């Protein structure tokens, strides 16, 4: 599935990982 | 580059039908790398995370989840 694909492709979006924790301290 | 940039860089290769998916993807491998995480700190991960495609200008500019 693409949505899943993409996500994978793209680092797993581990920058906007990052910055959901940042703002969930 | 800043962290901001890196994700409104790598959410921007994701095709805008997929942004919203991904991003639910995102709080889902945020967590693990927390651990036990309670359901109100939960649904504020989902609630920052709902704000990044705005903040990147991307759309759709908010993720109902
Ligand atoms: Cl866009």
């Amino acid at each position: 599935q693409r949505c899943r694909h993409q996500f994978q492709t793209q680092q797993r979006l581990r920058a906007c990982q990052r910055v959901i924790q940042r703002w969930s301290q | 580059p800043p962290t901001l940039q890196r994700c409104c860089r790598q959410l921007r290769n994701v095709s805008p039908f997929c942004r919203c998916p991904s991003l639910r993807q995102a709080v889902q491998s945020a967590q693990q790398q927390q651990g036990q995480v309670g359901p109100q700190q939960v649904g504020h991960m989902y609630r920052v995370a709902s704000r990044i495609p705005a903040i990147c200008n991307l759309q759709p500019m908010r993720c109902p989840f």
